[PDB]
């Protein structure tokens, strides 16, 4: 069974911090890369980090410097650090390789809110 | 002509504010007599007038509304007292008019403004003082009332020309905000700078290593003979964004894509010591995703991938329809390769393999060596 | 932070001018006391100060200097008759503060007007009007000097106002025109608009008839051995801009320049009647500056050049760098008659035969005919 | 002798008319195109008028509507329609081929000024 199950969502306040986690069964993880989108509604799913098979990693304009993507080979998982979180955030994330993300086969990602409570 | 327009704007809502001023001191008076009267309603109607029949011609129209303003002013301070307000009047006509005014005749202007202080020194001294004209304590509220409409007319003005600078601002910084985020995209940004300058100089930059890749389509006319061009172009377009999307989330970048063709170079904007894993690793998830993907006949779409390395040159070249480039020895020997490839296959020379067998796999097969992929073990 | 920086500049300004007005007349005054001089001192000194304290942090600043405005203005009024002008301060005062407070504070602003009339209205009334203090002749030259003055501090401010915002103005028209006619030469506009769109949809543009000449180098590699790549791209340069100038000064449109080839199409934005009769005049007078111009080695320059015609699709391809592009079978058909074709000479198919042989000549040799040049005769 | 001469140059004031006369002697002109260009000395000589061979025309955005370029066979002649002339336009105007163009052999060229006396 390939599949990508994500964790580690929920309620925070602005300027907050979370750790997402993926964790994956039926790859390795050293061979292939990982990437981490969010929806929110108001478009489809865009891309904000992403980490390749050799250590470089990349992320989108709006989310630089405040998000940080990881690896942890033992563990087969891929960590998004998210600081200085903002409104803009909320959404629901989720995690994948090229291929996945082209064929549309996904898990049911993790939710994250950004408000007061 | 937007200046031109906020001119007119502001001239117009200035005469509406003020007939409307007007008319609440016209129905409050009582019993102050008919002589007044034949002048109010001159005065009232050449005000309302004037807005309408501002397309005459010229700067006259604003003048002459100012004409009018001063001699009916003039006329009535004259019979009535000096404690009505008259005086207060002036003082915001004189700074109205230079904002009401262009720049071009700021010195008119000017003058303007020194002829209404002229006749205020005067009003003071030749006006009889404290002249009563039937009630003075309607006087007294008309002098409260003179108060309160030189400030709100001058408030309502200025207010209302600043909102509309500021709109023409927004709706500017709108518009050139689009055109700069599509030069950006189109173009990188360093040298998207000198190709703005006037002055032309040939772009010519040497860097001493790069790597290419060239992936092609197999058997490409046979599918477009069975199916619409229009169609076909579509299927290009979604093959095309998929493969840039992938390649943006890389960092690597491409320069162009001639139909079939698609060219990526790794390394030229900024140098780094890794180029060439970057783009095996690249490479084989490109070969994984276009082996996923699907073409409108359902047949797979097979890629033959050249890489090669070396030094190259980059830079614009021509005088019209200018892009990016760039050339070398790489690029011939990444023709070739991609040229000579096998079907669902990735080439390289006997140099890259002398770099990329440490950390990736390349077996069987100038002499080259496919690149299988990457070592398994970490 | 522009609209900052305009507001800073004129408060700053009108520091200045207002402690520049003060000053004389605190020179011109004799024997008026010392009472109205320690205020007078505190004034100035405040005046002064404000700019120099500007950067201390938020809006509080401008409004302190309000304050100490009105505090001091009536603190001197009160003392001396109403005759001398202290009213008149007030309204110009009403009409300036909009304008020194941005838009987002206007409510506020507007409140600050009604507090000044609010004074007004008393001060005709509270002050004890006519007030002397030592002589009343320097009382009314105060006068004279303060109708001047608040004519004056108002019609500079706002002149100085204005002239800011217009140098805004022009310097964001100059930058966003520079990119505007980039763009334009890059791109033809009317598919700009469409680029512009944040909408999204695939471009594809159907034309029924359209010509293609695609003309390429011989021997370039050859050449390319034996001279530097940095000079070479400055030839290619020079070659490009020659033949860009005649592409323009004959009106066609050129695609794209990869390496040695050179593309050009006609009639694709517009069509016409005769577009395969100018191409082949254009191709022409292409082959014969080819010929006259000279490269660096000495050698003259042999181009290859084939035509075809047929029907074609226009528009972009991709999601990142873009450029205009054209498919169809005349291109296929154009790339193997240029392929094939011998130096120095421009070769085209029966169907292309068909239709120039009426204008034009061609000779000798899917079977193919040479196209020699135009019919002497007219 | 491959040669071209101008005339018709002069003195005029703005708004006024004259028409620019090109002969050339060592050619057809049937076969061959011609353009007109101008140099005033801010810039070297740019091409404000073009005619091909088969009748098209094309014209410098700066100077189109105002100008008009057109042949005569018989005459082995090329002529310049100049209307509604500005201060901008006085220049020394000059006619060729693209190849005498790129090749740098040219005549003299032709005067003409835009100015009140
Ligand atoms: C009916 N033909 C088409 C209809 C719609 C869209 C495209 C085509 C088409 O024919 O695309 C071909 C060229 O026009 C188009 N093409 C080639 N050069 C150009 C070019 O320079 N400009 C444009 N706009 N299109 C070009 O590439 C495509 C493939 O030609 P190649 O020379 O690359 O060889 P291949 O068929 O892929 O086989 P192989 O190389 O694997 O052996
Ligand atoms: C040492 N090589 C160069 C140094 C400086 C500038 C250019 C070169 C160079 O090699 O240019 C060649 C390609 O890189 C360059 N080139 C080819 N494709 C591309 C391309 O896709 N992108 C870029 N930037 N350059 C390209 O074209 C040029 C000629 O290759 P062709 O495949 O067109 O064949 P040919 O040698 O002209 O002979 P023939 O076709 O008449 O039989
Ligand atoms: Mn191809
Ligand atoms: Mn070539």
């Amino acid at each position: 069974q390939w599949q990508l199950v994500e964790s580690g969502g929920g309620l925070v306040q602005a300027g907050g911090s979370l750790r997402l986690s993926c964790t994956a069964s039926g790859i390795i993880l050293s061979i292939n890369s990982m990437g981490w989108y969010r929806q929110t509604a108001g478009n489809e799913r865009e891309w904000v980090a992403f980490s390749t098979a050799g250590g470089s990693t990349t992320y989108a304009d709006s989310v630089k410097g405040r998000f940080t993507i990881s690896r942890d080979n033992a563990k087969n998982t891929v960590y998004l650090q998210m600081n200085s979180l903002k409104p803009e955030d909320t959404a629901v994330y989720y995690c994948n390789t090229p291929a996945g993300r082209v064929g549309g086969t996904w898990g049911q990602g993790t939710p994250v809110t950004v408000s007061s409570h | 002509v937007a200046r031109r327009q906020r001119v007119l704007t502001i001239t117009a809502w200035l005469a509406v504010v003020v007939t409307g001023s007007f008319a609440l001191m016209q129905l409050a008076t009582g019993a102050g007599g008919w002589y007044i009267a034949l002048i109010n309603v001159f005065t009232a109607v050449t005000f309302a007038i004037v807005p309408l029949l501002h397309r005459f011609g010229g700067l006259v129209a604003p003048l002459t509304f100012i004409g009018t303003a001063y001699v009916a002013i003039f006329a009535i301070g004259w019979d009535v007292g000096t404690d009505a307000g008259a005086q207060f009047f002036f003082l915001v006509a004189a700074a109205l008019v230079v904002l009401l005014v262009g720049i071009e005749h700021t010195a008119l202007a000017v003058g303007l403004a020194a002829v209404a202080a002229g006749l205020v020194i005067a009003l003071e001294f030749l006006v009889p003082p404290d002249t009563g004209l039937q009630p003075p304590w309607a006087m007294s509220v008309s002098f409260v009332l003179t108060t309160v409409s030189a400030c709100g007319v001058a408030v309502a003005t200025v207010w209302f020309a600043l909102r509309d600078t500021a709109r023409a601002e927004a709706v500017m910084e709108a518009e050139h905000d689009r055109s700069e985020a599509l030069l950006a995209n189109m173009l990188p940004a360093s040298i998207a700078e000198r190709l703005k300058e006037p002055e032309r100089n040939i772009i010519a930059d040497k860097y001493d290593e790069a790597s290419v890749l060239f992936a092609d389509i197999v058997g490409f006319t046979e599918r477009a003979s069975s199916t619409a061009p229009a169609d076909l172009v579509r299927f290009l377009d979604r093959l095309y964004s998929a493969f840039d999307e992938l390649v943006d989330q890389h960092g690597l970048e491409k320069i162009k894509v001639s139909g079939d063709s698609y060219m990526v170079v790794s390394g030229v904007p900024r140098p780094r010591p890794d180029h060439t894993q970057a783009l095996a690793d690249f490479a084989l998830d490109m070969t994984n995703v276009a082996a996923q993907l699907k073409d409108p006949r359902g047949n797979p779409v097979p890629l033959r991938v050249g890489l090669a390395t070396g030094p190259v040159v980059a830079g614009v070249v021509g005088s019209r329809r200018f892009f990016y480039d760039v050339w070398g020895d790489a690029v011939n020997v990444a023709s070739r390769m991609e040229s000579t490839d096998s079907v669902g296959q990735i080439q390289v020379p006997d140099e890259v393999y002398e770099r990329l067998k440490d950390d990736f796999v390349l077996r069987e097969r100038m002499r080259t060596w496919y690149l299988i992929g990457r070592k398994v073990a970490a």
